[PDB]
RNA sequence: GCAUGUGGUUUAAUUCGAAGCAACGCGAAGAACCUUACCAGGCCUUGACAUGCUAGGGAACCCGGGUGAAAGCCUGGGGUGCCCCGCGAGGGGAGCCCUAGCACAGGUGCUGCAUGGCCGUCGUCAGCUCGUGCCGUGAGGUGUUGGGUUAAGUCCCGCAACGAGCGCAACCCCCGCCGUUAGUUGCCAGCGGUUCGGCCGGGCACUCUAACGGGACUGCCCGCGAAAGCGGGAGGAAGGAGGGGACGACGUCUGGUCAGCAUGGCCCUUACGGCCUGGGCGACACACGUGCUACAAUGCCCACUACAAAGCGAUGCCACCCGGCAACGGGGAGCUAAUCGCAAAAAGGUGGGCCCAGUUCGGAUUGGGGUCUGCAACCCGACCCCAUGAAGCCGGAAUCGCUAGUAAUCGCGGAUCAG
């Protein structure tokens, strides 16, 4: 991430299809979760720490 | 005479009532839910287990499940019913092992897999 | 690389969450992301206050930020000027009007998070690496704990090729899904590099 | 007819909450139906354990909205009382329609 | 059959409909 | 097989560029990018430059060729 | 298997006639485990075998069995740096097994159309001592004491 | 044959990394602009972002026009707050704005042999080690070994050792039996009516739903055995770890990764920065990886008909009606979702057509005509309809996966996302 695209994705585009995401956290635009709105790295680091509510560790 | 037989993610209520010798499942003969079905007779194995057959109606519903399983449901289900009838059937039920139940379950389709074994395919390792 | 932060697998039997709420579909990911800020000050500001865990209770309107610091006669300040101040640059962020209480930490040697910060500040004083390791560990034996332990990222001392020093003592069954060990994570800024502090402590079991 | 909803995202949580709800209002209401689990809706999360690239990686996280539910029929304004500002659960949030 | 994009099992697959399956 | 609705589609950077050129008769060169443009029957004999990745090709236009696009006329792709 | 012998799969018998085997051939002609659809070929199969001969299919198919399976064959071997073909008296397990798969294997491979024809007729000329369902077995023989020169290891 | 990844060749650019096993449908869980780091051309500099300083002018703010591909450049208007001061005029000031200079912002620019973190990997393999004791001048040894046993350094017997730690096991989740608590899911299970739809009453029994708890321990019987344990039986839903998860020791490979992030160091700072427009990542004489579709009658097609789970849904899922061959469009009800919807599961079953053909097998490619998304589908989007209807008749040497509800087969759901 490129401070220079952080910032930058983030002020209204003269078109819609235009708008993509990044992460609000590490900056990562390729693969974010809407829900969360963090990159996958990301989303792990936090899952860990117990950052992220009601998020558990899968089993079944 | 109520049961309960349960199969491979698939009910059945079972309901014995004496009587011709008729099964109805979810309001069709038993023979026109199962058209074609080659397993089909396997339902009635624990009847013909005591000589039973018809002496008994059979009230049968069923939810969940593939037909190819229901069957095996309901056999289950009959069986668990036949003991509140006479539980010392036992005797010659257990023996041809009705009152058992398997988990036959569908397996969880691990990641890095193409299902729960079926590992990919390398050429020039 | 192996292993699996400790933490990360406990919550569920025993371990709660930083920050125990609900939420939407639609605001979730916005509160979540007004929370990251909050502590994105809190970390700032009270470094040398000895912070520990940001508890945060939300519910409709109301807020309410919990902070464990060692040192609370630093967070407070003189009569309440500090917690006066933090409450409204907070609020400066979040115009949600949120509560801030402050909870002691009854013994800095049992708390992990800490322990490795207490390290790590020491190898950013260019201290001993091997020996800086080895007294904190006997810190939380003596104290209590059913067992330590410390790992060091690299570099030891500035060396030219990194390496890692090791050191415990007592239990750190890391695998025993019933333990409830602390586990900490520092990060010395160094001259010659970054340098990682991981802190492990074994208490109690069922 | 006050129908009351609890949805959370811890199961200990919302057994107290309900069960909170449910002593209050026998000693100043009438016959309540019970609380009742639904469903429970979870939100899968497939993720790759290194940043690097290891498709073959992979962990995987949940996240469990519990729906609870506890109806209390023939409603007194004495009921409302006890189940006015009676409360303690944190990760627990409740709607009423009625 | 399944790459027929105008059979049955044709759209089936590519789970489009058209003239070869409809909505009833 | 291409399509593009009810209401074909040409930039009015030029739409209303070319037509100026028509209250006068003729041109001879014409430089606009958008080659996202369809070509319309009122676009016909114009001599449109259009661009490359970094070249900007002439072409001329034909009563023959009004259904397709300006991009179906500069090749990007260098080959051979 | 390396630890252990491992125990042999027992299987439920026919829900028409009975026999364990007509299971194990059923499953044989079952291919995608659209064992509903292997079941009708064997039946339609064997009311072939009632129209076309005076006699019980369920008689006709294990003599049928009975005269495929083979008690002589090889296993290659590697002494003196060679593949020595080593004749060996087949066990009844695999018997039975290498019967049933042949059958099979062969019937496929008649000029004739529908499927249960085939296994018909393939489990006639089996009874008759002929067709290819016993020339696979008596090739394999015509191999075993062919290359008898080797048993000795 | 096609999709997709890669080599290589090509290109203004075809951005970058990954490389035997442990790269190759791999980062990338979503390249038309965007993303995007590349290439072209046009434009910008205290700069798209931080904190701040010295000098000069202005509340911020908002609405136009000129030039233009956009960005940018030029220009013009209305516009004048909060502080504190002696009434005024006006003066200093906080925030906010521009200008000139400065400190500095920025850099996906090198280095994963300078690093953190996190991950692959031997390896879920059963092992790695310590205290004390004892052996040895020592390095080291013993313990951890042998004989028995186990899935296991799992346990038994033995033995100069006795313990302990990391590991195995266990604690935790899902699956199978059952119990308690709970009834807007469920049912003539038992009764009353029907537009005979569980539709209504009415009822929680059953299904179910979900939170807690019970239940197997070789505990019982026969045999083998010094013991551990092994074989067989019984009762039991389940047997000897009942099935499946999460769970990866001390370390190895200087493993990968500074393009996620962070960070030592060197390198650029009117550019190695920043905005944009268009092109490119999709290039093709070839070559390999992963796969999909098929070569057909155990089959293909059309019709009528039946059983599933687990997910997702606000401007979102769309019932239903209408227009159209149809994608779709117009209209419009329900749902905030165990109570509405995505929905048809498919294979299967009943009927009938095909009659062994390159065919009613197969659907490549090409012409043509449309729908929708969206600023925009040429480069380079899916979908529909008509026509076209290719290779291909089961695959050289070689080479992969899988020991049971597995493999094979068949359909459904989601993530990302306008599509
Ligand atoms: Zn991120």
């Amino acid at each position: 991430a490129r401070k220079a695209l952080i910032e930058k994705a983030k002020r209204t585009p003269k078109f819609k299809v235009r708008a993509y995401t990044r992460c609000v956290r590490c900056g990562r635009a390729r693969s974010v979760y809407r829900f969360f709105g963090l990159c996958r790295i990301c989303l792990r680091e936090l899952a860990h720490k117990g950052q992220l509510p009601g998020v558990r560790k899968a089993s079944w | 005479y109520y049961g309960t037989g349960r199969r491979k993610e698939a009910v059945a209520r079972v309901f014995l009532r004496p009587g011709n010798g008729k099964v109805t499942v979810n309001g069709q003969d038993f023979n026109e839910y199962f058209q074609g079905l080659v397993r089909a007779v396997a339902a009635l194995e624990p009847l013909r287990a005591v000589d039973a057959l018809g002496r008994f109606d059979a009230y049968i519903t069923v939810r969940g499940g593939g037909k190819s399983g229901q069957i095996d449901a309901i056999k289950l289900g009959i069986a668990r019913a036949l003991v509140q009838y006479n539980p010392d059937y036992r005797a010659k039920l257990k023996p041809l092992g009705f009152l058992t139940r398997d988990a036959r379950v569908v397996e969880r389709k691990k990641y890095g897999k193409h299902k729960a074994r079926r590992a990919p395919q390398y050429s020039k390792r | 690389g192996n292993k699996i932060h400790p933490i990360g697998f406990r919550l569920g039997i025993t371990r709660d969450w930083e920050s125990r709420w609900y939420a939407g579909k639609k605001q979730y990911r916005h509160l979540l992301l007004e929370d990251q800020r909050i502590r994105g000050l809190l970390e700032k500001e009270l470094y040398s206050a000895g912070l520990a865990r940001v508890d945060i209770e939300r519910a409709a309107d109301n807020v309410a930020v919990t902070v464990h610091v060692a040192k609370p006669g630093v967070v407070i300040g003189r009569g309440g000027e500090r917690i006066r101040v933090l409450r409204e640059e907070l609020a400066k962020l979040t115009g949600k009007n949120v509560a801030l209480n402050v909870q002691e930490v009854q013994n800095p040697n049992l708390s992990a998070p800490l322990v490795a910060q207490r390290v790590a500040e020491q190898i950013e004083r260019r201290f001993a690496v091997r020996r800086a390791i080895k007294q904190a560990v006997q810190r939380v034996m003596e104290s209590g704990a059913k067992g330590a332990k410390v790992i060091v990222s690299g570099r030891i001392g500035g060396a030219e090729q990194a390496r890692t020093e090791w050191a415990a003592q007592g239990r750190v069954p890391l695998h025993t899904l019933r333990a409830n060990i602390d586990y900490g994570f520092a990060l010395a800024r160094t001259t010659y590099g970054v340098l990682g502090v991981k802190a492990y402590i074994f208490l109690g079991e069922v | 007819k006050i129908r009351i909803k609890l949805r959370g995202f811890d199961h200990k949580t919302l057994d107290a909450s309900a069960q909170k709800i449910v002593e209050a209002a026998r000693r100043s209401g009438a016959q309540v139906s019970g609380p009742i689990p639904l469903p429970t809706r979870v939100r899968r999360f497939t993720v790759i354990r290194g940043p690097f690239k290891h498709k073959d990686s992979r962990e995987h996280f949940e996240l469990r909205t519990h729906n609870r539910l506890v109806d209390i029929i023939n409603p007194n304004r004495k009921t409302i009382e006890q189940l006015m500002t009676l409360d303690l659960p944190t990760g627990v949030e409740i709607e009423i329609k009625t | 059959g399944k790459g027929d994009r105008r059979t049955r099992r044709g759209k089936i697959w590519r789970g489009t409909y058209g003239k070869y399956r409809p909505r009833k | 097989p291409r399509s593009l609705k009810k209401g074909v589609f040409v930039d009015d950077h030029l739409l209303e560029k070319v037509l100026e050129l028509n209250a006068k008769g003729e041109k001879r060169l014409i430089k606009t990018w958008s080659r996202r443009s369809t070509i319309v029957p009122e676009m016909v004999g114009h001599t449109i430059a259009v661009y490359n990745g970094k070249q900007h090709v002439p072409v001329y236009i034909t009563e023959n060729m009004v259904g397709h696009k300006l991009g179906e006329f500069a090749p990007t792709r260098t080959y051979r | 298997a390396r630890r252990r012998r491992a125990e042999v799969r027992q299987l439920q018998p026919d829900l028409v006639y009975g026999d364990v085997l007509v299971t194990a051939f059923i499953n044989k002609i079952m291919r995608d485990g659209k064992k509903n659809l292997a079941a009708r070929i064997f039946y339609d199969a064997c009311k072939i075998i009632q129209e076309k001969t005076g006699q019980e299919p369920l008689k006709v198919f294990k003599q049928a069995v009975e005269n495929v399976k083979p008690r002589m064959e090889v296993r290659s071997r590697r002494v003196g740096g060679a593949n020595y073909q080593v004749p060996m008296e087949v066990s009844p397990r695999r018997q039975q097994s290498l019967a049933l798969r042949w059958l099979v294997q062969a019937a496929n491979q008649r000029p004739e159309r529908r499927a249960a024809v085939r296994i018909a007729h393939e489990l006639m000329d089996a009874a008759e001592g002929k067709g290819g369902a016993v020339k696979k077995k008596e090739d394999v023989e015509r191999m075993a004491e062919a290359n008898r020169a080797y048993a000795h290891y």
